[PDB]
RNA sequence: GUUUAGAACGUCGUGAGACAGUUCGGUCCCUAUCUGCCGUGGGCGCUGGAGAACUGAGGGGGGCUGCUCCUAGUACGAGAGGACCGGAGUGGACGCAUCACUGGUGUUCGGGUUGUCAUGCCAAUGGCACUGCCCGGUAGCUAAAUGCGGAAGAGAUAAGU
RNA sequence: AAUUCCUUGUCGGGUAAGUUCCGACCUGCACGAAUGGCGUAAUGAUGGCCAGGCUGUCUCCACCCGAGACUCAGUGAAAUUGAACUCGCUGUGAAGAUGCAGUGUACCCGCGGCAAGACGGAAAGACCCCGUGAACCUUUACUAUAGCUUGACACUGAACAU
RNA sequence: GUAACGGGGCUAAACCAUGCACCGAAGCUGCGGCAGCGACGCUUAUGCGUUGUUGGGUAGGGGAGCGUUCUGUAAGCCUGCGAAGGUGUGCUGUGAGGCAUGCUGGAGGUAUCAGAAGUGCGAAUGCUGACAUAAGUAACGAUAAAGCGGGUGAAAAGCCCGCUCGCCGGAAGACCAAGGGUUCCUGUCCAACGUUAAUCGGGGCAGGGUGAGUCGACCCCUAAGGCGAGGCCGAAAGGCGUAGUCGAUGGGAAACAGGUUAAUAUUCCUGUACUUGGUGUUACUGCGAAGGGGGGACGGAGAAGGCUAUGUUGGCCGGGCGACGGUUGUCCCGGUUUAAGCGUGUAGGCUGGUUUUCCAGGCAAAUCCGGAAAAUCAAGGCUGAGGCGUGAUGACGAGGCACUACGGUGCUGAAGCAACAAAUGCCCUGCUUCCAGGAAAAGCCUCUAAGCAUCAGGUAACAUCAAAUCGUACCCCAAACCGACACAGGUGGUCAGGUAGAGAAUACCAAGGCGCUUGAGAGAACUCGGGUGAAGGAACUAGGCAAAAUGGUGCCGUAACUUCGGGAGAAGGCACGCUGAUAUGUAGGUGAGGUCCCUCGCGGAUGGAGCUGAAAUCAGUCGAAGAUACCAGCUGGCUGCAACUGUUUAUUAAAAACACAGCACUGUGCAAACACGAAAGUGGACGUAUACGGUGUGACGCCUGCCCGGUGCCGGAAGGUUAAUU
RNA sequence: GGUUAAGCGACUAAGCGUACACGGUGGAUGCCCUGGCAGUCAGAGGCGAUGAAGGACGUGCUAAUCUGCGAUAAGCGUCGGUAAGGUGAUAUGAACCGUUAUAACCGGCGAUUUCCGAAUGGGGAAACCCAGUGUGUUUCGACACACUAUCAUUAACUGAAUCCAUAGGUUAAUGAGGCGAACCGGGGGAACUGAAACAUCUAAGUACCCCGAGGAAAAGAAAUCAACCGAGAUUCCCCCAGUAGCGGCGAGCGAACGGGGAGCAGCCCAGAGCCUGAAUCAGUGUGUGUGUUAGUGGAAGCGUCUGGAAAGGCGCGCGAUACAGGGUGACAGCCCCGUACACAAAAAUGCACAUGCUGUGAGCUCGAUGAGUAGGGCGGGACACGUGGUAUCCUGUCUGAAUAUGGGGGGACCAUCCUCCAAGGCUAAAUACUCCUGACUGACCGAUAGUGAACCAGUACCGUGAGGGAAAGGCGAAAAGAACCCCGGCGAGGGGAGUGAAAAAGAACCUGAAACCGUGUACGUACAAGCAGUGGGAGCACGCUUAGGCGUGUGACUGCGUACCUUUUGUAUAAUGGGUCAGCGACUUAUAUUCUGUAGCAAGGUUAACCGAAUAGGGGAGCCGAAGGGAAACCGAGUCUUAACUGGGCGUUAAGUUGCAGGGUAUAGACCCGAAACCCGGUGAUCUAGCCAUGGGCAGGUUGAAGGUUGGGUAACACUAACUGGAGGACCGAACCGACUAAUGUUGAAAAAUUAGCGGAUGACUUGUGGCUGGGGGUGAAAGGCCAAUCAAACCGGGAGAUAGCU
């Protein structure tokens, strides 16, 4: 399994 | 690191063994389950 | 910093919660195929083969500047003050090369020393402990060390005469 | 002020220079007394600020020791991939071009490197919106309900006093 | 990057005004071909010099076909003179296609006209299988380290042997439990497995290997808890639970040393023991419970004392006279080991002891326990290390000679002592102390009931039997267990050598075990782990992040503030090596011989030999440096928050969050409130308001003001309003 | 000719491209079936304390496994069948047994039948542990059998409080326990979904749970319907009819009367006689008949050709109540097994008829005629019917009759009239289903299909567990499975040889495709810019032709030319999709309805169930059409509207109906794939959280509380000094535990670690072994944390193909 990260702008 | 899994022989016959399966009768309908589907080992007991 | 989940203040809301209000804490992955770029090779070509030395089409690098001195306390100015032009000297920053000097390093050189082990023992050595810990140090590498560079001069010109 | 929007408020202290810190001021945008107020020794991998020591943190990096990276031998992956005979520029174009137009440049092919681009790789976008989607949670949203509570009847009968 | 003619270039190759040419499209016209449609000429379900006209096309509508599998046609036809399938070639139709053939293959295939569909695939991050790409690139799993000679072999960096080197040594050693299940040993083999090769292996293959009255398990006994006759409850299922019955992680009988296998051993062998039952004999005889009592039987912390394990030194025995100066010496090396059991009962710990008497108590009884009195004894009893003796004229033992397959085998075999130090082990389930006040049962001991008291049974001494069954190899902080791996992770217990050190830290070593299953070169950038650094010293940066620095013992000295404890190791400073002297090895500790005493022993008092051994001072001496390495606090000042130790988001948040002691409010009278349960019941609690639950606040200090309108809660009940019911 | 100069200049291929040839990898295509799928006709619908289902361990000439079997262990006895061969399979071999009937094999009936499992002597972690009693054995150590669970029922014996009694207790007899597919009855009972939301409603009394029974079950002999005529139990089918109705009158739900069929069966008690054992039923024996469980016979061909082989070809025969099938070296009526027919049972058993016993009562007369019930109030449920005006049925609650001179029903209610007689029971058939047995069938599948499984498949494997769950078929006719030689490591692999029709069938074995990867040849390619092709085109190579030149491959050079799909106003787009190949993969099915086409009949058309030797025929029950208008009564080619229409609305000339095909619509999953979730039943506290019980661990070094003693002080204290003491969620710091900072690593050594530092380290510590708390629940010094790498509602299975106006 795995996972996400939201560096991204809000 | 510790994991879910520590082996114990005792702990292992009194949770899934099959005197506790068929003390109660949905154990006792697990073996029905698994002798209707013909499993080769019915139980954990060895 | 903002921008999750924790928490708190003020504020809003009955409340859960909310606030370009505020406070504290809080995972930034990728072994380069292609293009690109820096280097460095292989292949073949250039009309016999081969070894050298060149021409320079073309391309790149480089192009900064201060302060003193002389001109001259002259021109200018009542004075206070104070040059243009031109010529010297000495710096800053930058760049290149170099290690003679000044230094760094020099776990491959020499010495000192702690603990312990071994070489039968003593003595003398060696191993290990960050090179055990230190003191020095050749060559090399290296800068903070010291040499050099920016130009002058032409051609055609900008604005302008 | 863990609270002050205006705001880096004003004054003082600290610095060569302090939007932070410390002391005050009160003008408390929008503190406040057990959703405690103010103080408080000690404690704190507690937050902020200052000083000494200390240093390659830095001015400004140099050298050295190892492990990789590089070469040889052996074994031998991966994410990715429409197909490629996969240059620059300007312009155009589902509006930021290796592939279109124009033009320039470029012998064929490796190796070591750097990551500017291939709107690079990863994961049917978490932000925004939508669906007469989902879920939890809140309440003086709706409709109910467990529970709690009221009375009548039944279980439950006979004297007396008001 | 010229970038505002597409470019070149142009003074017309621009613009303006006239022309005549030419180029220019799948438009138009020619010359063929196909198809749709309209009214005709004859003929017309067909069709004819027809003719006119139309034919871009998504969603979508209409129409006509191809091909695939199956059924009828088909008991036909095609086919070992080569069917299907595959792979080429040729021809043909507007198309889906069709026809034929060469080769492959070796047994099916199927006309025609109808019928039926799992009837046509490029996509769905489609599904399954196969194969690419990156790519011979990354990686080959801790930087603890390897090297050589020899051997085996087809082949050796990796296997075997040997000699060095390096690593662990509170482990990276040894022994277990749990867990695994043969991985153990031997032989054999190298496909696959091993991140390479491999002769090797935890790989393949074939054999062998696990021996118990005493070790465990089983067994007896109970804890939490489970099950649970009857029972209570519940639509059914079922839930709870009594008597009971299970359930160790606990309590209960007994074995040690030596030797031995390729692999097992407190299990086999040797030697020497022990225990519980059964049976028999003999003697003496009150036995007896589903009963009573005792016992089992229990905390934390701390303090020593007595010991042993163990270590050191000396002595003794054996060996050595040194590859290079010295080494017959106070020299060097090695050894100096012995259990359970039995006897003694020691240091020490605990308790007064012994009779008689009574008694509504211990569910009845009791001779026991618990009570009441009286007498008399100055003791007695219990427990317990260790030592010593015995075990043991034995075993073991350096070494020795002979044989032999490097093993080995056989024989022999010296000394086998003392002092000192010393545990975390033992005495100790003790002692002392504290509050938070620290299992059970059975075995065991004792007491009597009923039921026997000739008997049985009990006690004692012999003899004798019996002690079954199961586990036992091996790994067990790891390559054998848990992690997908021969995985830098995790995993409980036991053992605890030397030097230095307070120490189980740390460094170097012993016993023992390893060098981590790819290497060999090269010595770029860059990255990682480290070392050093001129000068400056936080200028870096969100931030002294990190690194550097500090670091020990003794002594001196130590502020604000404080809850008087602290702050405090505050800060700050001084002394540390070696040698000698005091004092040739001191103070101290230990303590033999000897000499007295004993109602006599494991005795007491003297006594000081011999061992062990700091600390201080003085003097000398070496170095730049003596807490020299490793090891080992940076410190101070102001301030916010939280009192504090603690807890928390396993896997980005350890905090000011949570908890917290304390405080207050409130509920709760015990068939308590409350909570879990359709209920029974259970928890609360075997507690009782000095208690419990809930809520908020959060040590301590000083304090906690005003509002009851709103919303809740509490109390009242006259009136208004109001359900079922009648 | 030589020397210069200028111009031009092929030949090179490290490699690569294209074409072709030859291979490798791979296992698609085709062919095949001792496997599946769907059925038809029958049978059989249970097994079990006389120990089941299902297992464990054993058992052979046996090393393993499979299949059998159980210490009598691939088997023993007996009775039949049958027999010349035979000791199950992988799987040979060895050692043997048989051959005319005790080899073997098949069937009937017995014997044996370890251990676990309802499991039953007790216990237990299933295949293990521990007994008691009694009988019988003796080698005095022991040994062998038997019995000993619980509950229900019955009968004995004893036996409390408590005098009898009763409860209770002890025996002894019977019975029950469990397993199993669906069908059936009953007790409980969802949600997703639909309503384009969502409450009533729908889904649905479905899924699921629980209880019970049978081969069927259930229902069942009118207090029923009808309507003034009548019918006459129940069950099932076709109609009636998507009608009447129900319904936020929405979605949707949905009869009955009556008719046509299948099949029909009626009785008993509520009581006594007169008769009498009557009919009938059940037990059992006793035969017959017909099955079942082994079996027997079973017709008829040769020659020649091709070919490895004939069943094929070409000839000439023969059988057929047998040309159903299978096998045999290619396709067999006559080769083999069978098939059609004709036969068979020692023993067991089914079924049916008859008969004998054991029960059983038939008939007649006179009586009797189901009371806390009907009904009612309240609250619900069931009837298509959701409270509505709601009859009828069931009742949790509260009441409560009449009783034949009486009650019930006739869809509110009343009267009248019909009809029936509740409050006690029994009852076959027609109906539903298939775990299982036998035979047969298929415009069903043919190894990615068909069961998950054609193969040692519910296996390997995964998960603590519930549970999930694979991949994998083909040599040839016969193994004749390659003697021997050679290379190699006494290998692997390969070359010969040999076998065979073929090895171009060699066990990595039928056919062997594509992607992909090689070797060879031809051509092109090292000054050349881009979806890589197309139009033109030299040259070279090559095949034909004869010089007409065509054909093939390559292709210098040149004009033109920015993939495909999806989604869009618009994509070369730097928007989505795809590494490639092969296989698989999506508009179906049922019913109804409308429309079109077509066929038949026609003012008619046509049947459904069912019957039926049965695709025929029967059955016209019904359905549609020929007449409409109106709300309806009604009227009618008219009718309604209105007082009435000169009117107006709707109708009146116009052919339908039944098949078949097709286009739509409707209900079902409805073209395929995909949710997050909801509901139901289970599995998990071997991880982690808390708690419970029982054990263990915490080197070393400091600080020095209370208290105590001895002084000083006080009248005594207090106070003070010294010395003892050893207090603490005390200090420093290993083990141990925590996890604050930084670096590395992030296709990890590791799905959370390592290195250097860091905090705690006698306690609210830490740890071992057990135990307990379970999913809207747990647990939580509280973060929405944790509860098996998963948590704002775990996991598994089911509802389920939820739904998805979205992609
Ligand atoms: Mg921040
Ligand atoms: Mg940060
Ligand atoms: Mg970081
Ligand atoms: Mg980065
Ligand atoms: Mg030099
Ligand atoms: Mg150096
Ligand atoms: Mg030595
Ligand atoms: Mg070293
Ligand atoms: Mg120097
Ligand atoms: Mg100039
Ligand atoms: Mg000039
Ligand atoms: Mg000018
Ligand atoms: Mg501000
Ligand atoms: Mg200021
Ligand atoms: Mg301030
Ligand atoms: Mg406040
Ligand atoms: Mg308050
Ligand atoms: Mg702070
Ligand atoms: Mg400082
Ligand atoms: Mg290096
Ligand atoms: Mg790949
Ligand atoms: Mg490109
Ligand atoms: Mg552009
Ligand atoms: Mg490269
Ligand atoms: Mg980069
Ligand atoms: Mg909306
Ligand atoms: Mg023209
Ligand atoms: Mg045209
Ligand atoms: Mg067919
Ligand atoms: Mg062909
Ligand atoms: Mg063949
Ligand atoms: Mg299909
Ligand atoms: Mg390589
Ligand atoms: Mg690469
Ligand atoms: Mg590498
Ligand atoms: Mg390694
Ligand atoms: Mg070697
Ligand atoms: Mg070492
Ligand atoms: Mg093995
Ligand atoms: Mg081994
Ligand atoms: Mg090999
Ligand atoms: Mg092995
Ligand atoms: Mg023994
Ligand atoms: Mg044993
Ligand atoms: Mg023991
Ligand atoms: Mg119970
Ligand atoms: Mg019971
Ligand atoms: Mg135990
Ligand atoms: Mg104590
Ligand atoms: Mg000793
Ligand atoms: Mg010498
Ligand atoms: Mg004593
Ligand atoms: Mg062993
Ligand atoms: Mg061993
Ligand atoms: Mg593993
Ligand atoms: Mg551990
Ligand atoms: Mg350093
Ligand atoms: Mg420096
Ligand atoms: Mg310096
Ligand atoms: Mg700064
Ligand atoms: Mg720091
Ligand atoms: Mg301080
Ligand atoms: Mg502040
Ligand atoms: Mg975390
Ligand atoms: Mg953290
Ligand atoms: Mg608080
Ligand atoms: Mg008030
Ligand atoms: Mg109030
Ligand atoms: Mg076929
Ligand atoms: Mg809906
Ligand atoms: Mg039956
Ligand atoms: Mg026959
Ligand atoms: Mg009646
Ligand atoms: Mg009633
Ligand atoms: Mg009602
Ligand atoms: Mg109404
Ligand atoms: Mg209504
Ligand atoms: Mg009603
Ligand atoms: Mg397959
Ligand atoms: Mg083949
Ligand atoms: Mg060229
Ligand atoms: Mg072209
Ligand atoms: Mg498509
Ligand atoms: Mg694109
Ligand atoms: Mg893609
Ligand atoms: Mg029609
Ligand atoms: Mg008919
Ligand atoms: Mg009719
Ligand atoms: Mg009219
Ligand atoms: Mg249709
Ligand atoms: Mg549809
Ligand atoms: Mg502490
Ligand atoms: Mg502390
Ligand atoms: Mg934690
Ligand atoms: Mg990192
Ligand atoms: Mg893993
Ligand atoms: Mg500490
Ligand atoms: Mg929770
Ligand atoms: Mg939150
Ligand atoms: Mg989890
Ligand atoms: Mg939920
Ligand atoms: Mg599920
Ligand atoms: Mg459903
Ligand atoms: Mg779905």
């Amino acid at each position: 399994a795995a996972a996400v990260r939201n560096a991204r702008w809000a | 690191m510790k994991r879910t899994f520590q082996p114990s022989v005792l702990k292992r016959n009194r949770s899934h063994g099959f005197r506790a399966r068929m003390a109660t009768k949905n154990g006792r309908q697990v073996l029905a389950r698994r002798r209707a589907k013909g499993r080769a080992r019915l139980t954990v007991s060895k």
